[PDB]
Parts: structure tokens; sequence; C-alpha cells
């Protein structure tokens, strides 16, 4: 199975630098060009650059939008792709994806990573407060309030409850994000069977499990 | 540069109907040596990475449903989805790779369905928040269609610090959900008794009213 996994995203100040990594497996890395693509929240994809394959001397090319400011490199021993970003600005805040690119023949990006979010801001990291939302079918929830930067992740019962979940997009108000998540389950199953929201905020390494108590 | 443009910006289609969207390039993408158009289509479902659908204008990647078909040549390209399914909700991007790479701006495909009333739930502030000096009341309005909805908060019967958020459309049932959160200080929260979320949606002339009273907690 082909795997691409980005890392290194997070909060950085305007004018700062940040380097992203993209670990790969499941294909012959040196056979392939690799691209970076970014997406500001709610906006279109933007191609940033590529690094060529071994046959093409591993040379690089860049969009005019970042040429001279971003650098792509690769570790051909461990199959890792890198993006060095310099003199960061607010416009650089975005999800960054690595994508497998050309192999000398096919024109396609066959595979993409899950993406890593970069936030360019002067604001400090603030961990969330996580509050339980308790009252045929029953609806329960968790309020994840007052954090910065994005993202957070919410699961229910360690991911075993996934259908009937609604996790609402975070909204920024007075410099802090808040989101909520609801889960609907049969009323015969709660509070008889436990329901717990699992919340993580990677920026602050926050891990919270909140039991929903009647 | 090669400029990529897509149309429409957005549209909604009912399950089972056909979808057509287009992609224009400022320069022909037909490579004279290989005789192929360097034009690919990607599908990005809500909260997911883009996924390759079609490349070389008309080659459908293995594993992609037969209902997705790419066509066109030169400067003009088309993605057609026959018999559209609820799960096809996505933004669709075309991308040239004739000279470096450039993405179009995307077409957002929404799914039209029968009107559906929201299921409304209200939640009082938790003791773990109140200990802190704050009080958030949350109302979920779940699984309704269409997206337009009105929410009013009433405190002791009078209309009133609100955070509203809509989900992307659901990939299974093509509905929307919305969360409304009213935040007060503990001091103000404790001055009143009745907290009410009222949802008005085209599916009824009667607002759906959910309430709790602080004395009952
Ligand atoms: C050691 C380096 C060798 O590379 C070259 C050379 O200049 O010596 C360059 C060859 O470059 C192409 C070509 O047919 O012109 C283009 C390569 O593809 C890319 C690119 O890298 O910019 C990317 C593709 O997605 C596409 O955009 C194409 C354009 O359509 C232009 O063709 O550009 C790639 O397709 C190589 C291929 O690997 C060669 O096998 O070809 C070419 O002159 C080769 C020569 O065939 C010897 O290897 O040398
Ligand atoms: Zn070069
Ligand atoms: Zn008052």
């Amino acid at each position: 199975e082909v795997k691409l996994v980005e890392s290194g995203g997070g909060l950085v100040q305007s004018g700062g630098s940040l380097r992203l990594s993209c670990a790969t497996s499941g294909f012959t890395f040196t056979d392939y060009y690799m691209s970076w693509v970014r997406q500001p929240p709610g906006k279109a994809l933007e191609w940033l650059g590529f690094i060529r394959n071994k046959a093409n001397g591993y040379t690089t090319e860049y969009s005019p939008s970042v040429k001279g400011r971003f650098t792509i490199s690769r570790d051909n021993s461990q199959s890792i792709l890198y993006l060095q970003m310099n003199t960061l600005r607010a416009e650089d805040s975005a999800t960054y994806y690595c994508a497998r690119d050309h192999d000398g023949y096919y024109e396609r990006f066959s595979y993409w990573g899950q993406g890593t979010l970069v936030t360019v801001s002067a604001a400090k990291t603030t961990p969330p407060s996580v509050y339980p939302l308790a009252p045929s079918m029953v609806t329960l929830g968790c309020l994840v309030k007052g954090y910065f930067p994005e993202p957070v992740t919410v699961t229910w019962n360690s991911g075993s409850l996934s259908s009937g979940v609604h996790t609402f997009p975070a909204v920024l108000q007075s410099d802090l994000y808040t989101l909520s998540s609801s889960v609907t389950v049969p009323s015969s199953t709660w509070p008889s069977e436990t329901v717990t929201c699992n919340v993580a905020h990677p920026a602050s390494s926050t891990k919270v499990d909140k039991k929903i108590v009647p | 540069d090669i400029v990529m443009s897509q149309s429409p910006s957005s549209l909604a289609v009912s399950a089972g109907e056909k979808v057509t969207m287009s992609c224009k390039s400022s320069q022909s993408l037909l490579n004279s040596r290989t005789r192929k158009n360097y034009l690919a289509w990607y599908q990005q479902k809500p909260g997911q990475s883009p996924k390759l659908l079609i490349y070389w204008a008309s080659t459908r990647e293995s594993g992609v449903p037969d209902r997705f078909t790419g066509s066109g040549s030169g400067t003009d390209f088309t993605l057609t989805i026959t018999s559209v399914q609820a799960e096809d909700l996505a933004v669709y991007y075309c991308k040239q790779s004739y000279n470096l790479r450039t993405f179009g701006g995307g077409t957002k495909l929404e799914i039209k369905r029968a009107d559906a009333a929201p299921t409304v739930s209200i939640f009082p502030p938790s003791s773990e928040q109140l200990t802190s000096g704050g009080a958030s009341v949350v109302c979920f309005l779940n699984n309704f269609y269409p997206k337009d909805i009105n929410v009013k908060w009433k405190i002791d019967g009078s209309e009133r610090g609100v955070l509203n958020s809509w989900t992307d459309q659901d990939s299974k049932d093509s509905t929307y959900s919305m969360s409304s959160t009213l935040t007060l200080t503990k001091d103000e929260y404790e001055r009143h008794n009745s907290y009410t979320c009222e949802a008005t949606h085209k599916t009824s002339t009667s607002p759906i009213v959910k309430s709790f009273n602080r004395n009952e907690c």
C-alpha cells in the first residue's frame, strides 16, 4: 500500500521559517517526481513546486508564487520529501500536501498525504477547554472551547462511534477557536453503555477524554 | 503562466441525475510528441485530501467508479458524472501538467434532496465550565435540508454572544447540521431561569422550540 504522511505543520510567527517533511513508503521513491501543493482554509489548491526523479537528476522547479523563498529537497535513502519555507507570511497559512508526481511516463499525481496545517500568526498557543454536553434516539456532545491554533481532532469512543457524529467546523472569535461535536445513539444504550469524546490539540499536546455523565 | 479556469463555481444535483462541469486552459494542453492532453481531474471530499479521478483528459484511474468520465482536448475539458450518488459531494479540480503544474479554482458539487426538518437538542452549561466563571448553552440543529435556517435564543422569554457553525453537507444523507452556542458570564447566567433555542426552517411554519430551566438542573 502506498503511504505518504506529512509532518511539521503548526504555529509560526510572520517572518519565521518552518520545514515540513513527507514520509513515504510502498513505491520506488527515486523513480518519482514529488510535488508540494497547499490549500488555504476554504480556498483552492495551489501547486508549489516539485523535485525530479533520479533519472532527471533530482532537480527542482517552483511556482512563481514561492520561487526564491521555498526549497524542496529529498532523502533518497529513507524516502522522505522536505519543504523548507522561509520569510513566512499570513498568506502562507494553509494545509500543505505532498503528492507523488511524474515517473517519466504517466501524467498524474497518483497519491496525496493527509496534509499538515501551517498557521502564521503572532498569537500564542492556547489549549482548549473541553466540556461535556449532556441532556428513542439520544444526542450528546462535547464543546471544545477557546483554543489556538487549529486543528483539533474529536473522536467518540476511540473512533468506534463514527456514524451519527457531527463535528462542527471551528469558528474564530476574539482570537480563539471554538468547536463542538454531537453524537446520536440509541437511548437504550446511554447511560447504560459509556459515551466518551476523545479530543486532541496537537499544538499544545493536549489529550482529553471526556465521559458524558447523566 | 498557463491559466486554468473552471465552471460552474458551484451547483446542486439530485441523486441519479447527470452532472457536467468544465475546465478551460489558456493554452492547448495537447503534447505533440506523446499526442495526449496533460489534464487531470481530482475529487476533494469534505475534510479529505484530493483523490485522482481522471488523467490524460480521459483515462479513468483504477478503482474510480464508471460514472465519472473525462473528455475534451486542447483548451477545453469536461468531467461528466452520470447517475450521481450522495457520496459524490466534493470540490472537483482540474490540473494541467503541460508546463510545470497549475490547478483550476474548483467546482463545488452539492446534492439536492427532499426537504427535511432539523432535530433540535439543547444543552446547559457544564459544572466544569461554570466553576471557571463562564456559561455556554449549546443548541444542535441536526440533519436538515435545505441549508437555510433561522435560530433565535430567548432568555426568560425575551429574544437575545452567539457562535453559529454549519457542517458541510453529509456524504450519506445529503443533509446539513448547525450548532449554535450562546456564551454568558456565570453572573449573568444566574440572573435568569429559562433558556430557549428556537429553530425556524421552511419545513414548518411552527418553530421547533427546545428549552431548559436553571431551577430544574
Ligand atoms: C538527466 C536529466 C535529463 O533530462 C532531459 C535533459 O534535458 O537532458 C530533459 C528531458 O525532459 C523531458 C522532455 O521530454 O522534454 C520532460 C520531463 O518532464 C517534465 C519536466 O521535468 O519538466 C515534467 C512532465 O510532467 C511534463 O510537464 C514535461 C513537458 O511535457 C515537457 O516534455 O516536462 C520528462 O518527461 C523527461 C523524461 O524523463 C525523459 O526520459 O523528458 C529529455 O530531453 C531527456 C532525454 O530524453 C534523455 O533522458 O533529458
Ligand atoms: Zn532544472
Ligand atoms: Zn440579564
